[PDB]
């Protein structure tokens, strides 16, 4: 199904848990391409280091340059699709760790006021599109958002416990303020990751832990309109 | 629970407190033109915005009453009538503007000896509901690379202001003291978000400084009891 | 002695307060209502009225007054550019200030609805050719090439059918798309025929126009 | 449409705005007799007549309230009572006229400390409804070649005026400031006509000058984008 | 002339008076209500949210910010004392000021409800041992010996079961009992294993939380 | 206006007022020492009102 040497999937007996009985569905109230959308491509591998604090990406800003359908969609502002996110950590019996993963809607970006004079300049053009490089955190209490880390529990969240299982999947519903709204003008959501256990191991173990991000649209779309 | 009659939600939200204060100096330097305009800026004060910031989607009408008196509490027989300009029309800048001659704007006049005034205004904003947060670019124009000429002053988000004048051939010779109380009529919220813990540095931005703070340090040491 | 509570806000003057008073003379009878076969109750009647829109606002001379209402077209120009309609916004300046709806919006803020355009061809009886009018959907920028125009919705305009062609824009609000008109092909005629013609355009709105918020704004003066 | 509850016609017409202004100079030269008469002339002001001129056939009653104050907004305890003369009877010219002694004219007296006054008057014009346009000769007489002696002053079309006097043996020593608001109660129209686009030159005639105007010239040239 | 009695207290301004006024414009229609499949009506949704509580409020350095969220445990200490939770009172200072309910109580006086604690074990795969967490009931003073701790309610915590263990305090109001945590046994590992581990704790409240009296108190600033 | 009629609810955290108390009024776990705020205990009354004058 995938042209190459990687057709990795996450079994067939996953444990999907519904939330408040409002699983995503089709809104077709009043108040064909289905061949090339069902194929999933695996993103490139990334090396996790000891000093890494985390990463964040803007959606669907990353897919504008990556996906084949991303390029011609730059002038077609419409887009509507749900996503299924699978997280797994490949580790042996000599590694310890815990992971906290959650989604924060309208991840606002706050500026900083440092130095003897509290005045900030405009962001540069190069940092406007960081690509795969991303950014680096300066004050991790706020995560560049002014929010204490401990209080994020108000949003959907999951705890990664390595005692019994290793791979977990979380499902979130698509939310919008208007029945029809622009996608390239309003940010949809973002991803946040925070390290809980610092990387500790003895000599002879693997000092690198792979980081896997899996994208798979669990709810198929029709789409196709002028928006 | 067993009985929920005394636990009624009525007392959970209803609280009247001082929010605004408008002064009318008889001479001054900050306001030497003798007239001032006060737009309804909820975000102006930190103490009130803390309660409001727990809410994300809301649309509601407003009810205000105006009281004027002296610092000694004595009452005086002075009458005022209030005129409102829709937010769509621009606010006046100079005295010779046409906003004072507009007859199409409705007005309601009440006295002071009567029971306290109760007035309500509808939701006239072109949007569906107010938005306190916006993860993007506030302007709703097709241009996405330049900036509007009226940057900084964007009355397109607020709900307008009121104009105050004195009845009589000559100008009034007494300054007044006025306090305003604010309340919500309907309470409906959808997406719950956390509030703020540290203080605010700028009025329109939540940015912080390099001197971090800690919620509490009461425990001298955690090792001991 | 009946107890009564005095609510706050007694001497306030309210602009939107609707009040009724008893007539001074209860004996005089007003004139009877006049019965007419045709009856009209609602303001919707104005929404189906056609208004002409013009672009050539350049001339201001007195003796050029009548030519304003049209725009000329000539065969001398070859594959150039006919007319450049500005951003469709009744609130903003442009061709829309003359229309009835734009004046109606002068006390108002948010509008939404559908747009339709109609074109009829008034050329010579022997001429042959093809015209095409297309509206670029939102997102797409101004058309640099005809290829970018064809991806949007286009309608074929034959010279055998005059005005039955209808184009509908599904939804416009307040950012949006743009419309441009190029020369699909040059109008050519043989000897013994006029070298100049004129084109008439139409613009209207559908039933789905609504209003939400009133504004205390007056554009006069 | 789907729901038309919020789109109610109530907000489409109801708007209160300043229309009139009456001054009472304590001495003057324009009005040295100490009394003035103000007929209800809707056509007097251009800004209000623009809204009205969209309507052709209408008949309705009127509701007015009167407020008086000082330029500084201070209130004073002064009482007035208002007397109305039917349009059929001629208006007074000199102080020694009999219009002030007429007891047959009804009057209503209210105070100021009470809630605001609400008064209504019936349609007393002998015609069926008001006519803003008349494609002919306004006089309704059998003579069609000469002109009436009272040409220019034709109170037969308006709805009369009010007389104001001060209670007390001596004349009042304070001038007052009064503003008036106007509204419609019933809205019914039959024949729709266009409004005006250019300005007015005379008060009673729509005539224009030789300096023509253009609705807009924003586009520098139509040839370019 | 209708007789009416004037009740005392006419010009008084009442803060808790709920009033309604007629709209100025009865014609404008507000925007229609938006229909969403999932609907939430009550504030109870916040009562089931989990919040972390921390004790090591000693460090204040900038470069020690991330380690605050946990508390370390080491095998060097032998049968000492792990953590000393202060008196459970959201109104008073301590770990409870960060929680949502404690902030909510800042305008309020009397509270009552049940408390639950959850613990999960994150040790090595080969380690063996037994942990025990017990809450001393009211009346009993701080535990000087483990014998005084055992008379109170205790729950066995095996390492084969991670988090299904639930402890419930029947009733807390505002004087009360105390909770203490000792080292049940020292965590020992052989060669080739880490000498340090971390423990995660949970705290929540039951449905039986209620409020009685409102207070005009503001903790900010 | 007619005389003012105002009502306030029962906001005390207790169930009802108690004029007599055959014991120690403080409701704290400490039963041998005394609170720092001894003598001034507003925890039993129902609060007070603030009066100011309107005017510069």
């Amino acid at each position: 199904l995938t042209i190459g040497n990687s057709t990795i999937t996450t079994q067939e007996a996953a444990n999907i848990i519904v939330g408040y009985g409002e699983w995503p569905s089709y809104c077709s109230d009043s108040d064909r391409p289905d061949v090339s959308v069902n194929r999933f491509y695996t993103l490139d591998t990334k090396l996790w280091e000891k000093s890494s604090k985390g990463w964040y990406w803007k959606f669907p800003d990353v897919l504008t340059e990556t996906g084949v359908f991303g390029q011609n969609a730059q002038f077609h502002y419409l887009y509507r699709s749900g996503f299924c996110i699978h997280v797994q950590c490949n580790a042996s019996k000599f590694h310890q760790g815990a992971l906290l993963v959650a989604v924060l809607p309208e991840y606002v970006i706050g500026t900083v006021a440092g130095g003897t004079g509290t005045e900030d300049s405009h962001p540069p053009y190069k940092q406007t599109q960081p690509g795969a490089d991303g950014f680096e955190l300066q004050h991790p209490y706020v995560l560049d958002a002014g929010i204490p880390i401990s209080q994020l529990t108000v949003c959907p969240h999951q705890w990664i416990n390595l005692r019994t299982n290793n791979c977990a999947t979380i499902i979130v519903p698509y939310i919008n303020a208007l029945p029809f709204d622009s996608a390239l003008n309003h940010c949809n959501f973002g991803l946040l990751v925070v390290p809980i256990s610092p990387l500790d191991y003895d000599q002879g173990a693997t000092p690198v832990i792979p980081i896997t991000i899996t994208l798979a649209p669990m709810c198929s779309e029709f789409a196709g309109l002028r928006q | 629970s067993h009985s929920t009659a005394e636990t009624t939600l009525d007392s959970f939200f209803s609280r009247a407190g001082l929010v605004g204060e408008i002064d009318l100096p008889l001479e001054g330097t900050t306001n030497p033109n003798g007239y001032a305009n006060w737009d309804i800026d909820i975000t102006g004060y930190a103490q009130m915005r803390r309660k409001v910031e727990l809410f994300t989607y809301m649309r509601f009408d407003a009810e205000f009453t105006f009281v004027a008196c002296t610092p000694t509490g004595q009452v005086v027989p002075q009458l005022l009538q209030y005129m409102f300009v829709p937010p769509g029309a621009p606010k006046p800048d100079s005295r010779e503007s046409l906003a004072w001659q507009t007859a199409t704007n409705p007005s309601v006049f009440v006295k002071l000896s009567d029971p306290p005034a109760q007035v309500s205004v509808p939701f006239m904003s072109p949007a569906s509901a107010y938005q306190w947060f916006y993860d993007g670019y506030p302007t709703f124009g097709e241009h996405k690379q330049e900036k509007d000429l009226e940057y900084g002053a964007c009355p397109n988000n607020m709900m307008g202001t009121f104009s105050v004048r004195t009845v009589g051939t000559s100008k009034s010779k007494y300054p007044l003291v006025i306090r305003i109380y604010m309340r919500m009529k309907h309470v409906r919220a959808w997406i719950p978000r956390p509030m703020r813990n540290q203080n605010y540095l700028f009025k329109a931005n939540p940015n912080y400084a390099g001197n971090f703070i800690k919620p509490t340090g009461a425990s001298r040491t955690a090792i001991t009891t | 002695g009946f107890p009564t509570e005095l609510k706050p806000g007694t001497n306030q003057f309210l602009t939107t307060d609707d009040g009724v008073s008893a007539p001074i003379l209860p004996n005089f009878h007003p004139t009877p209502c006049i019965h007419i076969p045709g009856e009209v109750r609602n303001l919707l009647e104005l929404c189906q009225v056609e208004t002409i829109l013009e672009v050539n606002n350049v001339p201001t001379n007195a003796t050029s007054l009548m030519e304003r209402l049209r725009f000329p077209v000539s065969a001398q120009a070859g594959k150039g550019e006919l007319c450049a309609v500005f951003r469709a916004d009744p609130g903003r300046s442009g061709p829309w200030q003359s229309t009835l709806l734009g004046q109606l919006c002068g006390y108002y803020t948010q509008w939404s609805g559908s747009l339709e355009v109609t074109f009829m061809f008034t050329g010579s009886f022997m001429a042959t050719g093809k015209m095409l009018i297309a509206y670029t959907p939102p997102g797409g920028p101004l058309p640099k090439d005809r290829a970018t125009a064809m991806l949007g919705t286009h309608v074929i305009w034959d010279f055998g059918l005059q005005s039955s062609v209808t184009l509908v824009i599904p939804w416009i609000s307040n950012t949006t798309g743009l419309v441009s008109i190029w020369y699909q092909t040059n109008y050519v005629v043989p000897i013994g025929a006029p070298n100049t013609a004129y084109i008439i355009a139409l613009a209207a709105a559908q039933k789905n126009f609504t209003m939400q918020l009133c504004k205390d704004a007056s554009d006069i003066l």
